[PDB]
RNA sequence: GCAUCUAACCUCGAACCCUGAAUCGGGUUUAGGGACAGUGCCUGGCGGGUAGUUUAACUGGGGCGGU
RNA sequence: UACUAAAAACACAGGUCCGUGCGAAGUCGCAAGACGAUGUAUACGGACUGACGCCUGCCCGGUGCUGGAAGGUUAAGAGG
RNA sequence: CCGUACCCGUGUGUGGGCG
RNA sequence: GGGAUGAGCUGUGGGUAGGGGUGAAAGGCCAAUCAAACUCCGUGAUAGCUGGUUCUCCCCGAAAUGCAUUUAGGUGCAGC
RNA sequence: UAGACGGUGAGAGCCCGGUACGCGAAAACCCGGCACCUGCCUAGUAUCAAUUCCCGAGUAGCAGCGGGCCCGUGGAAUCCGCUGUGAAUCCGCCGGGACCACCCGGUAAGCCUAAAUACUCCUCGAUGACCGAUAGCGGAUUAGUACCGUGAGGGAAUGGU
RNA sequence: GGAGCUGUCAACCGAGCGUGGAUCCGAGGAUUUCCGAAUGGGGAAACCCAGCACGAGUGAUGUCGUGCUACCCGCAUCUGAAUAUAUAGGGUGCGGGAGGGAACGCGGGGAAGUGAAACAUCUCAGUACCCGUAGGAGGAGAAAACAAUUGUGAUUCCGCAAGUAGUGGCGAGCGAACGCGGAACAGGCUAAACCGCACGCAUGGGUAACCGGGUAGGGGUUGUGUGUGCGGGGUUGUGGG
């Protein structure tokens, strides 16, 4: 997964460049984790594939 | 970030005080079982 | 708004084999291509007034046409064959 | 570093529920694994598997030889 | 080898080697998923050989593959 | 169409039977 | 002439799609086309190569050499 | 105020349709006005003083890898993406082409915003030192038709008493 | 509107209509099979098969007519599995979306042939094409702007600046901006500080408060702090309550 389901961060399009300054097409993926979320505390578990930012914030519970 | 536990835990602290911790061992252990919780606003309150 | 069975039935088949079954008291109608046999039956039933033993169908394509400006094709129609009850009063059709 | 732990995460182990029909899916519980794995970013290697290409000219034809 | 080659070519049963401990290896897919296989090493895949008989000698230097990690070399990172 | 069938469904009667 | 109970033939319905498929392997076959189908589009591709380039008259009128060249049937400059 | 144009049996201002010009709309739609309606204001102002608080975050910055700018990474500024790290709220922060000091400028990480700009399947009205049936649209004609192709697609020819 | 008319290939007829105003022209409405986003379900598009409700019909099954019946999203209500809180899910009711369109817009993905007399950097070209997504336009837009000692003052677009500064296997090529002249002009709304109202959470009973401020008593615990909603207020760079 390369989407984030809260902020919606998706891959980046860019360039693999070589020593020759070939360029070739490859993508800048998001840190996508797999988190086991809940909205209220001991409520049930919602798998969601996050980035490592907004893990990192508060967007997430466990 | 900074929590201030609510239940004791041991070689951690105390009720009340706050302590910081490596933020994996907070949101996977300590959020999770309401052991701590983050310090915004409690400090008016625990004073 | 209210539908009548003299819609169903558009016209009768006038040809030598019409009259051949007009003398065996069965008649041959252009029915509404959409049409089935039951309501054949009963628009026929309450037209006419008479009892109708059997409706045969048959599907017939439009003849298909060479012209100045290309082949046409006519109508596709649906004659029903109406056999009435072996003594039931046989319809006037006026020709 | 090593070991242990479990709570992240993982399980095409099991049971239950959505489910009326479900070898899908999800959730719950359990049995394990477990901070490993996988994945993101960075990074070395390897890489005719694939791709784009290059692979000179002279020459008593061209190649070979020579230049 | 449709349409100039039917063969001595391919396949084959048999052989051997290598891989694979199981959503295996391999393969198709970015993934999920699928085939493999509703199979489980007497199985599956790849390679070469090619019924059967008698056999299959020497070389591990090169290049691969397998294993090992004492030391040399080295990227990012850290460091400063 | 004639002769003779078979299948599914519907309604109305009659008979006796089971509840 | 070969096979003709078989690794058989065949119908119907379906699946695999282009660097892909499928192939008892001939680079075979994938709609009479295949060492990468076909169609449309980029597109009026590009071609130092071949061909073609249409009325008239008047004046003058070459070159096929040198130098350099991934150059030698091209081109630049010189010469004319 | 009409000599635009076309038609009419051959070059028509006065023959016809028209043309200049002048009128014209039940209704619908558009446009505008008046009402009705809706919303805002009827409590603040000035000064003093600067003791306190306020200005939008996983953002900026920094590091890596890229993209984009004249800039093809270069000393690379400004801007954008992903990864990691990760602030401060004005005695802050950003820019002024590395950077530092000073000075100047501005207040990022919220949103909305007319006009000048682009276009013409389509509707009217004109126009052409544009074409005139091998031309002009492929198509004056059955025209995306016939026909060809399994299909995507390709695609004509044919006007004049 | 005013005498012809029943469209056209396209003649022939036939049969009629029209000053009691036809044909014809404008506007609004009515009808509007089936397919198609196609959406009751299915399907080889234009076909097949329904369910429900209400009517019609039959002696009754048959049959006919009219509505409704896809999925997803949002909102509002009911219920709340494993399992308790609950949630997932489910029921109902309202709304909405879907598809098409010649060009123009914005964001994203993104070739090659070609040029470099080869070719990979580079070019072609952010072109073709594709994806998403509009609107009558769009995007941009109200300074974290430029500029450089006096300054300009949102954006867009046009002309210059300029094939310049530069940038380039410094090759082929690529190529600004400052600023100037014009078209047109326009600016606004959002948090907190802080303040009331309601909800939830924590604390205490003469500790204290509190009951609009001052003056006295009375009540004699509903204050205070906080998170969540509603409002005010503020919205600025000469910094702005
Ligand atoms: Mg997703
Ligand atoms: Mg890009
Ligand atoms: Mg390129
Ligand atoms: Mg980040
Ligand atoms: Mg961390
Ligand atoms: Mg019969
Ligand atoms: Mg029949
Ligand atoms: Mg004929
Ligand atoms: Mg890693
Ligand atoms: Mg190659
Ligand atoms: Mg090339
Ligand atoms: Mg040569
Ligand atoms: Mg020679
Ligand atoms: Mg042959
Ligand atoms: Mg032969
Ligand atoms: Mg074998
Ligand atoms: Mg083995
Ligand atoms: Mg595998
Ligand atoms: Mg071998
Ligand atoms: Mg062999
Ligand atoms: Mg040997
Ligand atoms: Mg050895
Ligand atoms: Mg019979
Ligand atoms: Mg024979
Ligand atoms: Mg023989
Ligand atoms: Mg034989
Ligand atoms: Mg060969
Ligand atoms: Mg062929
Ligand atoms: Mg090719
Ligand atoms: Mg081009
Ligand atoms: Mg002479
Ligand atoms: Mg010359
Ligand atoms: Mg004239
Ligand atoms: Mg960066
Ligand atoms: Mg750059
Ligand atoms: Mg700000
Ligand atoms: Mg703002
Ligand atoms: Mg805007
Ligand atoms: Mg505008
Ligand atoms: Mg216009
Ligand atoms: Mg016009
Ligand atoms: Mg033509
Ligand atoms: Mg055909
Ligand atoms: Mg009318
Ligand atoms: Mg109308
Ligand atoms: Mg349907
Ligand atoms: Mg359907
Ligand atoms: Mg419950
Ligand atoms: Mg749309
Ligand atoms: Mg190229
Ligand atoms: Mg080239
Ligand atoms: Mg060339
Ligand atoms: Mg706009
Ligand atoms: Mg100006
Ligand atoms: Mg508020
Ligand atoms: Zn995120």
């Amino acid at each position: 997964a390369a989407v984030c389901d809260i902020c919606g961060k998706g891959p980046g399009f860019g360039k693999s460049v070589s020593h020759s300054h070939r360029r070739t097409s490859r993508r800048w993926d998001p840190n996508i984790q797999t988190v086991h979320a809940v909205t209220r505390p001991g409520g049930n578990k919602k798998r969601l594939n996050v980035c490592t930012s907004c893990i990192k914030a508060g967007k997430i519970t466990r | 970030m900074k929590l201030i536990l609510t239940a004791d835990v041991d070689h951690l602290g105390s009720i009340g005080d706050t302590v910081e911790v490596k933020d994996g061992y907070g949101r996977n252990f300590l959020l999770p079982r309401g052991l701590a919780i983050v310090a915004s606003r409690g400090a008016q309150k625990q004073a | 708004t209210l539908a009548d069975p003299r819609d169903i039935i558009l016209a009768p088949v006038i040809s030598e084999k019409s009259y051949g079954l007009l003398d065996d008291n069965v008649y041959t109608f252009l029915v509404r291509p959409d049409s089935n046999k039951t309501q054949i039956k009963i628009a026929v039933e309450k037209i006419f007034a008479v009892k109708v033993a059997s409706v045969n169908t048959a599907n017939r394509q439009g003849k298909r046409k060479r012209t100045r400006t290309g082949y046409g094709k006519r109508k596709s129609t649906k004659r029903a064959i109406v056999t009435l009850a072996p003594g039931s009063r046989p319809i006037d059709l006026f020709g």
